[PDB]
């Protein structure tokens, strides 16, 4: 025990597990409360009221099967019938640094159309209140051919502009 | 000169709708792309002329290091020793487009064609000789 997945891998650098309440799962709780698969309330150690744990969103593998929902992967025949709608896509990311380590943050976004957007490194930091979409500090990958990204760590943009730009680009590319 | 200052304005450009429709039809001007519209016909309001003539206030008296200037002038001159110059008579000048404006007050009575066409070569050479003194 146990097979796990990089999905939601709490990549924070902090060392202590979670208090039962305000722990998302069972694996995330610390070892004190853990007594044979169960948690026990120890009023000795209390709950932290401020903590920032950058969470990872790496391998999300969807193959769900519902009726009223259209599957998000298509075969090689249906994708052929529906050309005129094909569009390339590729992403170049960065790495997390000073508050947490272990995952990737998107940084550049290309398309088959010549456009290249570039975002600011943000991540899904969780908090004692709730989850939170906030800025994170990062650094480029150490691969030498990735040195042509060092300037890009000081361009924007806030994601609320980037996604609007994407919507408008796709719109005026595929509307006809 | 006269009793009321004139205010000059600058009109906006003109639009060629057919070409724009063509270019968007063939898939240009996409959002976020690199090529785009950046060059327009900017309009100006009333006190535009004087507000641009005022830009001379960046010209200030300047005293130059006389010795290094007296040396660099020699070197610059040496950059310039492959040509040949000297005065020429009136009957050897070459004027392209004799149909431009002739400055102030002359522009009240025609373009440069008039004055370049109403003064014989003697008058032109006499004018040169005059300004030489
Ligand atoms: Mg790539």
């Amino acid at each position: 025990a146990e097979n796990v997945t990089g999905l939601f891998k709490d990549c924070s650098k902090v060392i202590t597990g979670l208090h039962p309440t305000q722990a998302p799962t069972h694996l995330s709780v610390d070892t004190k409360f853990k007594t044979e698969g169960l948690c026990v309330d120890i009023p000795g150690i209390p709950k932290d009221m401020t903590y920032r744990r950058l969470i990872s969103m790496m391998g999300f593998k969807m193959n769900y099967q519902v009726n009223g929902y259209p599957n998000m992967f298509i075969t090689r025949e249906e994708a052929i019938r529906h050309v005129r709608a094909w569009i390339g896509f590729d992403v170049e990311g960065c790495h997390a640094t000073r508050e947490a380590v272990g995952t990737n943050l998107p940084l550049q976004l290309g398309f088959s159309t010549g456009v290249n957007l570039v975002a600011v490194p943000t991540g899904y930091v969780d908090t004692p209140n709730n989850t939170d979409f906030s800025r994170v500090s990062a650094k480029p990958p150490p691969g030498d051919q990735f040195k042509h990204l060092i300037p890009l760590m000081y361009k924007g943009l806030p994601w609320n502009v980037v996604r609007i730009k994407i919507v408008q680009m796709l719109s005026d590319t595929l509307k006809n | 000169l006269t009793n009321n200052v004139a205010f000059q304005t600058v009109k906006p450009g003109n639009f060629n709708k057919d070409f724009y429709d063509f270019a968007v039809s063939k898939g240009f001007f996409k959002e976020g792309s690199s090529v785009e519209l950046k060059h327009f016909f900017f309009a100006q309001d009333g006190n535009a002329a004087i507000s641009d003539y005022d830009y001379y206030r960046y010209n200030l008296p300047t005293m130059c290091d006389i010795r290094q200037l007296l040396f660099v002038v020699e070197v610059v001159d040496k950059y310039f020793d492959c040509y040949d110059g000297g005065c020429i008579n009136a009957n050897q000048v070459i004027v392209n487009n004799l149909d431009k404006s002739a400055g102030f007050p002359f522009n009240k009575w025609g373009k440069a064609r008039l004055y370049y066409d109403s003064m014989s070569y003697e008058d032109q050479d006499a004018l040169f000789a005059y300004t030489k003194r």
